[PDB]
RNA sequence: UGGAAGUCGGAAUCCGCUAAGGACUGUGUAACAACUCACCUGCCGAAUGUACUAGCCCUGAAAAUGGAUGGCGCUCAAGCGU
């Protein structure tokens, strides 16, 4: 495009008070509306979230699984 | 090709759109009413105009009824407005007159009454062949 | 449309209004006669002003 | 000229001498050109380009999935109804729309 | 990621002289001398071994590490230019109007000039001026062939590109009108 | 004259893109809700009318540019019926005209509704409705547009054969020398190759004899089986023999290096003889450098005589 | 001399090496070992 | 005095195979009708079947031979009813072929096969029969090939 | 695109009839040991059932062929069984009685000539007599405004009944193919039709969940049979004339009587 | 790294083999040691190697493995604790480069006689020395490029012209015929593909293959064989001279 | 199919030899031929490939007097996060 030699009308970054107030009002209305939709949401939600686990690149993941196994066996023996 | 001829020097245009000129050949028409000029430019409010040797679009108002309901290409061969040639001579004819041709420039009729202008004679070789006086 | 004409066309046999050689010759005869009659009626039936 | 005259000229004389090389270099530059189009087109042209690229990406994903999957009617109808185009075919006396927006007399 | 140290290597032939001062590389060989300014790239030059030049970047990004490959290939191209040279063989073809190619050497510039006449019957005479250091001859072994030779690969290839781009067919079908001048072979003089 | 003056026929999606880009870029696109309702109605009515006008111009150009098979000479009409399916041709152009008429009807209906629309939202919905319905109408024409573009390219590449002039029509089996004769007497670039059906379409050249222009027509080869079993390639030659009042040069190869029996050549000549009524027929015995007529069987010579 | 044909015809280009700016950080034997504990852990 | 070999595909009991053949044999100096008659005489035992013919030409006379092919042998062994090709098209070879004559076809094809064993030759012929579309012992030739590979059906060695 | 002939006791195929370019939608076996097939490749074929070779190829239909019908179908379906309700003592007598019934139902002008009719999606029907006319059809049966789904000869062989997708059942003279009368009672496409043994009555089962009994001599709707909750797919009239069976999308068999 | 080369997914039938091919090769070799009484190692280097199919066909009683060198070395057993038979670890010193295993029951003299009498004329590969100078003449370019006389030769196909131009031949299209210079052999010298003693590169060898000119031969050099009865590896003539690892 | 040999189409798509090679991914022929791809081997030499997620950046639609992060101006900031 011929932007460098012949630039067009600039896009103003100077906000107006009316537009700022309107944007704030619409943001607050959207936030209240999404609260209402989340309240009346029929979409299913699990009781317990899926835990991502231990990353593979952690250098002591196998050892950490060893204490996990040992602690569960100890809990089974205690119970 | 359009009817505008090349190699034509600038001259005074004496016949604007709306003029009625005599019909100088034997096609059957008695006069031609100019509705358009070939090669006319574009200006606001300006009437198109033609001079001697120009092709115009003309309508027969008096003549045979067979020629009546059509638009014909015509060539202006005589004009009454004085115009200057390159040798410094201003000149004019006693009437405005033209001949009906086809878009390629062959004449509809067979003979021309009265003289024709030089500019018409060089620009249209059929009119030069059908003219008895070149003047 | 794609199997009739084009890069993927599969049509080989045309649709003919005749079956034999004599029918072809006759059909060409009345075809030319009808074409001439249509030209004659079209002829019987500088631009014009608006 | 008549019939397939450009193909006959192709048979007799060939291409320009650099046609294959220029075509190969253009096909090579297509990736840079597509990224330049994705980052530099403006407006409605950019929006249409984005939707087109989205559609081609979805179609390419479907083609790859089908090629990976290559190595592995509904309602009973009689024989005279087989191979024809048939519809899929899927107290409170309430209508499907029990309530709509009210329209005032001024509207 | 910022890489602590990255390095590239350029071997030098025995008859070649390399001088680097303030990133301005001068490469001299049997065929002559070439010179290029490389001060727009942050690089440290060194002599890591006899006949070996090392290029290193310290605490540079991936882009700064990758720029050393371009510097390596450019200096190797100057080395190949002063050792063996660069040669571009071009062919001009036509269908009906033979292309008349005249090659001359202008005395006051020292550069070669290639004049092209009768390109698809055109009355204009196209004139293309070669870069300084590019020599153009009309080949006698093969038919309708120009040979451009020099030390600078960029100069020779840009001259060949100018010769192609001056004979461009406009407003005609390129599947039918095949006249032009094309680069047919690229290689070394030696 | 020919049929090279037909403008290119776009596809369905290209057609929709072209029409909508004209509507987007040749008209103003900014209307405000605070304007007058007559102003809003005029804006959206102008959009609908302009879209219909562009569609009507394109469809009318497609319809008027293509040949009318009812108005052609019998040779040209039957040649188009052989090369192209005549039913498919007429159905494709009828679908084009039907879509044009339906687009006009939709435009009239939505302009009448936009006369009574009361807000910018309603006007916008009516405009989008009209444009979407026209787009659906164009979308159902996916196959006729492709078919008509292929037909247009082939028609532009067709030879120009005058059916009412002096013409020498060369016919026979393949590999007998028809294209060799046509190439030797004219300037036409018909290929000459040793395999059968080298020439798959009609070719035409021209010559001058006694200051008169003669046209010479080279045809594909014809085999010895009835009209129900001949394909379109041989139907081109058969249509040329049936409808062009010409001088038929039937080329015969008595050497039989064409691959066909001379019995089959005699039988094909006898079979296509009824097309030769009111026409002038010359058996041209070609390849005399290989085998002469005197070398042939006297019974065979008796049959040829 | 060069025995093969380069695709773009720039026969003066050298035999380039892979752009591996992280080359030399980890040895091969250690990577084989770490592959073994990685497979066991997975 | 040179030997020249030309391979062609011909339909048995048909003269018109020389139609496309004669454009090149004519320069060599043979009679196309004579070559077609020789081809028909050689392929008289292959009525209605496309077979490949070797033409050996030397000193301007030609001798013909019928080169066996697996598909032609399987279609012949199917024993289809005699029929005309012009009025009956789009046919399917859905009849049954017995495994013994499949082994016989493999023994005939042993000279063309590079398989080490008659079992491999039989499996090649079964694949060709699968491509043809017939049945072996009332079952699918792929299924008999799988049974032979698994060892349920024993193929004789040589 | 094939028709396979099976021997019942072994289960083995004797002949495979191939040559159709589409799905073979209908097959009939005539009393002169011929096999008639109709297919979606717009063709009807007559095959010799003894040798397995094609005899006739009729390619005059313009679309899919849905149903074909023989003039002797009613007697070939029931063999030696008749109105007497006793069977002959031996196999030779039973075969002789079956052949006599077939010849009586298939004689045309004193000679045995099985008459064939085919209905297609091109809105048309074709009447063929392969023995006396070969490949030239006896008549083009014309008048259905939509696809013709089912066709049947009358047991006495004088009438042809056709059911179309234009909600109509049409009656045809079986000798020259002339249209006689149109039966107009259905509001959805008629799927099947069937004749009574006395050739007075036609039962038609349609998509509108109804059966209708038509008297063909008065040309009028004798009986209306509602009761199917959904579309009717299969309709049959017993050879005894006692019962009419119907079934369809509602999954329940319905038997209808006087 | 957003800027990356786009990898082309291949919509073709055959996939990459993987480790299952290696396991199949291991099992096939380890089941073919005990069935055969000699195991030869043969070398074919810088050769097209397409006649190994005919070698396999003619030696139908033998078994030939032509696989990855290190894969065959690990199949036979490099170390004495890993070897499948007594002395197979001695044979693995010859498995370098392009080698093949030949399991046989025949007398070794028969194998040596076969591979000494086996000669096939072959196209040269890149890197070999040209034995004779090949120069295509000016004028009409023929299919063999002057190897056979032009009267018995056929003109080369017109589709090969851009390939010859890409390989460096200054050919052109004249009336559908590929010509070097002019149709009458004027204004252009003949083109020398290869000279005496020059090392051939892939461009020259591709030109020679396109013109169907063979400048090399297919020779199988036997390095040595292991005998199952003695447990001993006998070294052959190329086996003394070839480097070992 | 006039011709159709993996590559105008319809349907199947198996086996052998295998190191591996589709009853073929494209270019090509009137059909062949020829070239190319999938796959395999030799050379080389140590880390890569794919798909997502999170930051920052570009596009993700704009009219009409000349103008606005308040202005200058700012680029390891005079921008962004702590
Ligand atoms: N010896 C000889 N050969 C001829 C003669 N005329 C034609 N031929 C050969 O016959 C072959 C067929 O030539 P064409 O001109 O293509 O004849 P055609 O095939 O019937 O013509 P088309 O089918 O229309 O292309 C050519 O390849 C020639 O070699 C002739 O007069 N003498
Ligand atoms: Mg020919």
């Amino acid at each position: 495009a011929g932007t460098i030699n012949k630039p067009k009308k600039p896009t103003s970054k100077r906000k107006t008070t009316r537009l700022r107030a309107k944007i704030s009002k619409r943001a607050a209305e959207k936030k209240r509306k999404e609260r209402k939709l989340a309240r009346k949401n029929p979409e299913w939600r699990s009781k317990l979230k899926k835990d991502p686990g231990i990353p593979n690149l952690f250098p002591y993941k196998e050892r950490l699984l060893q204490q996990i196994e040992e602690e569960r066996i100890r809990r089974k023996e205690e119970l | 090709k359009r009817g505008a001829p090349g190699g034509k020097l600038k001259m005074t245009l004496g016949l604007p759109v709306g003029a009625i000129m005599n019909c100088a050949d034997n096609s059957g028409a008695r006069n031609l009413y100019i509705i358009a000029v070939k090669g006319a430019g574009a200006r606001l409010n300006r009437l198109p105009a033609g001079g001697v040797g120009d092709m115009v679009m003309a309508t027969v108002k008096k003549g045979k009824p067979e020629l009546r309901k059509k638009v014909h290409p015509a060539v202006i061969v005589r004009q009454a407005k004085p115009w200057k040639r390159f040798d410094g001579v201003f000149l004019y004819f006693e009437d405005n007159a033209g001949v009906i041709v086809n878009p390629k420039g062959e004449m509809k009729g067979s003979a021309i009454t009265g003289p024709v202008g030089k500019e018409a004679a060089e620009l249209w070789p059929r009119i030069a062949s059908n003219a008895g006086v070149v003047m | 449309f794609s199997e009739t004409f084009g890069p993927k066309a599969q049509r080989k046999r045309p649709k003919l209004s005749f079956n034999t050689v004599d029918e072809l010759a006759g059909y060409s005869e009345q075809s030319l006669d009808s074409y001439h009659a249509r030209l004659e009626e079209k002829k019987l039936l500088s631009v014009a002003t608006a | 000229p008549q019939n397939e005259y450009i193909e006959r000229h192709r048979k007799l004389h060939g291409r320009r001498l650099d046609a294959e090389e220029r075509a190969r270099k253009k096909a090579a530059r297509e990736g840079h050109k597509n990224s330049e189009n994705a980052q530099n087109l403006r407006g409605l042209r950019a929006k249409l380009y984005a939707k087109q690229r989205h559609a081609q990406k979805i179609q390419m994903r479907k083609a790859i999935k089908q090629h990976e999957e290559r190595n592995v009617p509904s309602d009973p109808i009689p024989s005279y109804l087989l191979d024809r185009a048939n519809p899929t075919t899927a107290a409170r006396f309430s209508v499907p729309i029990p309530k709509v927006r009210g329209i005032s007399e001024e509207e | 990621m910022r890489y602590i140290h990255s390095e590239e290597t350029i071997p030098v032939p025995e008859n070649v002289k390399v001088s680097i001062k303030s990133r301005l590389v001068t490469v001299e060989g049997p065929r002559g001398k070439l010179q290029k300014d490389l001060s727009h790239i942050a690089v440290n030059f060194s002599v890591v071994k006899k006949g070996v030049i090392g290029l290193e970047i310290h605490h540079g990004s991936r882009k700064d590490v990758a720029a050393l490959r371009t510097v390596r290939t450019i200096i190797n191209n100057m080395i190949i230019g002063v050792t063996k040279g660069f040669k571009y063989k071009m062919r001009y073809v036509y269908a009906h109007f033979p292309i008349n190619v005249n090659v001359e050497k202008n005395a006051e510039t020292g550069c070669y000039e290639v004049e092209i006449r009768n390109f698809i019957g055109e009355k204009i005479v196209r004139k293309v001026v070669m870069a300084p250091g590019v020599e153009v001859e009309i080949s006698k072994a093969q038919k309708d062939e120009l040979i451009l030779s020099g030390n600078s690969l960029e100069a020779v290839s840009q001259s060949a590109a100018d010769i192609q781009q001056i004979c461009k067919v406009r407003n005609k079908d390129i599947r039918k009108f095949l006249d032009g001048i094309y680069v047919s072979e690229k290689g070394n003089i030696v | 004259t020919g049929w090279k003056d037909i403008p290119p026929v776009p596809t369905a999606q290209e057609f929709i893109d072209i029409v909508l880009s004209r509507t987007q870029r040749r008209l103003p696109t900014q209307i405000r809700p605070g304007f007058k309702i007559s102003r809003i109605r005029a804006f959206y009515t102008r959009k609908v009318k302009f879209t219909q006008e562009t569609c009507s111009e394109k469809f009318g150009a497609i319809i008027s540019s293509f040949p009318v098979l009812s108005d052609q000479h019998p040779f040209h009409r039957d040649l188009m019926n052989i090369l192209y399916d005549a039913d498919h041709f007429k159905v494709a152009l009828g679908q084009i005209s039907t879509a044009k008429n339906l687009i006009e009807t939709i435009s009239r209906d939505y302009v009448r509704l936009l006369k009574y629309a009361q807000s910018l939202y309603q006007c916008k919905q009516l405009k989008r409705a009209a444009l979407g319905r026209m787009a659906t109408l164009i979308k159902r024409l996916k196959d006729p547009l492709i078919y008509l573009d292929q037909v247009r390219q082939h028609l532009a590449r067709l030879p120009d054969i005058n059916p009412t002039t002096r013409t020498l029509l060369v016919a026979g089996f393949p590999n007998v020398g028809k294209s060799s004769f046509v190439r030797s007497v004219t300037r036409a670039d018909t290929p000459v190759e040793p395999y059968a059906f080298t020439t798959k379409s009609l070719f035409v050249g021209h010559l001058d004899y006694k200051y008169l222009r003669y046209q010479v027509i080279d045809t594909p080869g014809i085999l010895d089986h009835p009209l129900e079993e001949m394909n379109t390639i041989e139907m081109q030659s058969v249509t040329a023999l049936a409808h062009l009042r010409a001088a038929v040069l039937y080329f015969m190869d008595i050497s039989e290096q064409c691959g066909f029996s001379l019995k089959a050549q005699i039988n094909l000549f006898k079979s296509i003889k009824p097309l030769f009524a009111n026409k002038m027929v010359f058996i041209v015995l070609n390849k005399m450098d290989i085998k002469k007529f005197e070398e042939l069987d006297p019974e065979m010579q008796q049959e040829i005589n | 001399k060069n025995l093969g044909m380069r695709k773009n015809g720039q026969v003066w280009l050298p035999a380039k090496k892979a752009f591996r700016p992280t080359k030399g950080l980890t040895s091969w034997e250690l990577r084989v070992k770490k592959r073994q504990e990685q497979a066991a852990m997975k | 005095n040179e030997i020249k070999i030309i391979h062609l595909r011909a339909t048995g009991g048909e003269v018109g195979a020389s139609s496309a053949l004669a454009p090149k044999i004519g320069p060599l100096g043979l009679s196309p009708k004579k070559v077609g008659e020789d081809i028909a005489k050689a392929t008289a035992d292959w009525k209605g079947l496309r077979v490949t013919v070797r033409l050996t030409i030397q000193n301007r006379q030609a001798q013909v031979s019928v080169v066996p092919t697996a598909s032609a042998l399987i279609i012949r062994a199917l024993k289809e009813p005699p029929r005309d090709r012009k009025k009956e098209k789009n046919i399917k070879h859905n009849k049954s072929v017995s495994l013994d004559e499949i082994i016989e076809i493999a023994r005939t094809m042993r000279f063309k096969s590079f398989s080490k064993d008659l079992k491999g030759g039989v499996k090649e012929i079964l694949g060709t029969a699968f491509s043809v579309g017939c049945q072996v012992d009332g079952k699918s030739p792929k299924a008999i090939s799988d049974a032979i590979e698994a060892g349920e059906i024993d193929i004789p060695d040589e | 695109c094939t028709v396979r002939i099976w021997l019942v006791n072994t289960g083995r195929t004797e002949h495979v009839l191939s040559g159709h370019k589409g799905s073979v939608s209908c097959v009939k076996w005539g009393g002169t040991d011929l096999i008639y097939t109709g297919s979606h490749d717009r063709s009807v074929r007559v095959w010799d059932a003894v040798k397995g070779t094609l005899v006739h190829n009729f390619t005059a239909h313009g679309h899919w062929v849905n149903h074909i019908a023989l003039s002797s179908d009613h007697v070939l379906r029931t063999a030696y069984h008749d109105h007497t309700k006793e069977v002959p003592g031996t196999e030779e007598e039973r075969r002789a009685k079956a052949k006599e019934r077939f010849e009586k139902a298939a004689k045309i002008k004193g000679k045995v000539a099985e008459r064939l009719v085919s209905a297609s999606d091109d809105f048309t029907m074709y009447l063929w007599d392969p023995t006396n006319n070969g490949s030239k059809p006896v008549a083009r049966l014309l008048g259905h405004q939509n696809k013709v789904n089912h066709v049947q000869f009358s047991p006495d062989g004088t009438l042809i009944a056709s059911a179309g997708w234009d909600n109509s059942t049409k009656l045809w003279n079986a000798r020259d193919g002339k249209f006689i009368k149109n039966l107009r009672g259905h509001v959805a496409p008629v799927y099947q039709c069937a004749w009574s043994a006395d050739s007075r009555l036609v039962v038609t089962g349609s998509k509108d969940c109804t059966l209708k009994v038509w008297n063909v001599r008065t040309g009028k709707l004798a009986m209306d049979l509602p009761g199917h909750e959904d579309e009717v797919y299969a309709v049959d009239w017993a050879a005894d004339g006692e019962l009419v069976a119907s079934g369809g999308k509602d999954k329940a068999v319905r038997t209808w009587r006087n | 790294p957003k800027s990356k080369r786009a990898r082309v997914y291949h919509l073709t039938q055959v996939n990459k083999k993987g480790r299952e091919a290696k396991e199949r090769l291991f099992s096939n070799i380890r089941e073919t040691i005990p069935k055969y009484q000699h195991c030869f190692v043969f070398s074919v280097d810088n050769m097209r190697n397409n006649y190994l199919k005919d070698v396999r066909h003619e030696l139908n009683d033998c078994r030939i493995f032509f696989g990855k060198t290190k894969l065959m070395a690990r199949a036979l057993g490099t170390t004495p604790e890993e070897e499948q038979a007594d002395g197979l670890h001695r044979l693995t010193r010859y498995l370098t480069g392009t080698v093949g295993l030949l399991f046989t029951n025949r007398d070794p003299a028969d194998i040596e006689s076969y591979f000494s009498n086996l000669s096939q004329v072959d196209f040269a590969r890149a890197g070999t020395v040209a034995p004779r100078t090949v120069t295509v003449p000016p004028g009409i370019v023929y299919s063999t490029g002057g190897e056979v006389p032009p009267e018995h030769d056929v003109p080369v196909s017109h589709t090969l012209e851009p390939e010859l131009r890409r390989l460096g031949m200054p050919v052109r299209m004249i009336k559908g015929k590929v010509c070097l210079g002019d149709e009458k052999g004027e204004a252009s010298e003949g083109y020398t593909i290869c000279k005496e003693g020059e090392v051939l590169d892939s461009r020259q060898t591709r030109l020679l293959k396109l013109f169907s000119i063979c400048l090399s031969e297919f020779k199988v050099s036997l390095l040595g064989y292991w005998s199952s009865a003695s447990g001993e590896v006998t070294e052959l003539e190329a086996g003394k001279t070839r480097p070992k690892r």
